[PDB]
């Protein structure tokens, strides 16, 4: 396929504040979303349809992480917490602390009995999910953690930071297995492994992309036009139709590219704030995206490719 | 904090 033809199909509006985050469950049926108001909602993937609010974190959240169950959720708020939710129930099933500052992302590895989060304490930790212990506190960075993601079996993490490295991480051990540098130096504001697991994709606060082979250290693809100046914007790899490089973008737009000739394929507006959030569904050729505080909604996208 | 701006440029 030449280029996507996303249109938008729903505007999903409830959140009383900016929407930090948006994922999808991956049995591909839920949206879950997070804000800065406190809350998480859960959303109908295919009708849009609001279906319920799960409250209890005591500050904004900046981040939401499914279970491989499509069930269990946890999430990553100012409160220096991260919860463990039941969806189906509505419950918290276990506060995670230990951080000493805002947590502001977090995933769950595959097998789906750890948790990695990242904080403004300038470490990643990793938690066990049944007990809600911390297992390890990496030393990762020296500055807040914007990103953290576990590769495709769970053997490792990458993680980036403010302080303008990406790291990967042997998650067993603890140990960083590579840091991959920048001249210039920018902060790095997003970052996550490939589906295949043998590249990583990193945003940095001077409007760039990059594709990166992390074992060899070398920069294989720049995605460029759209605006990322100021915030910690989640960026994706779309593989159920055409493979595309999507991302949020300063100018309230939804930019999405071609992965191999890195042109710009789409520009999907409609958001009247920073997209601050975007995810691609496991199964159709789906994107939900999310904006700040002049817009607070979420919209659903469909395409044929 | 995510939906606010906090790095250096």
């Amino acid at each position: 396929p030449v280029k996507p033809n996303y249109a938008l199909k729903f505007t999903l509006a409830g959140h009383t504040k900016a929407v930090s985050s948006v994922k999808f469950s991956p049995n591909g049926e839920w949206l879950a979303s997070s804000s800065a108001d406190k809350l998480i909602k859960i959303w109908g993937a295919y009708d849009g349809k609001f279906e319920k609010t799960i409250s209890g974190h005591k500050l904004g959240i900046s981040d939401v992480a499914w279970s491989s169950d499509s069930n269990l959720l946890v999430s990553a708020s100012d409160d220096k917490t991260l919860k463990i939710w039941d969806v189906s129930s509505g419950k918290c099933l276990k506060t995670l602390k230990g951080h000493s500052n805002y947590v502001f992302c977090c995933n769950f590895n595959p097998q789906s009995n750890l948790i990695v989060s990242g904080s403004f304490d300038e470490s990643v930790r990793i938690w066990d999910v049944k007990t809600g212990k911390c297992l390890k506190t990496l030393p990762a960075h020296s500055d807040p953690v914007s990103a953290v993601h576990f590769n495709r079996d769970g053997s490792l993490i990458v993680s980036s930071s403010y302080d303008g490295l990406c790291r990967i991480w042997d998650t067993a051990s603890g140990q960083c297995l590579k840091t991959l540098i920048d001249d210039d130096n920018p902060p790095v504001s997003f970052v996550k492994f490939s589906p295949n697991g043998k590249y990583i994709l990193a945003a940095t606060l001077d409007n760039t992309l990059k594709l990166w082979d992390y074992s060899k250290g070398k920069c294989l693809k720049t995605y460029t036009g759209h605006k990322n100046e100021k915030y910690c914007i989640f960026a994706n790899f779309s593989v159920t139709g055409g493979k595309w490089i999507v991302s949020g973008s300063e100018d309230n737009l939804v930019y999405i590219w071609n992965l191999q000739t890195k042109e710009i394929v789409q520009k999907l507006q409609g958001h009247t704030d920073v997209v601050i959030s975007t995810a691609c569904h496991p199964t159709e050729n789906i994107i939900a995206s999310a904006a700040l505080e002049n817009d607070k909604t979420i919209k659903l996208w469909k395409s044929d490719c | 904090a995510r939906t606010k701006q906090t790095a250096r440029k």
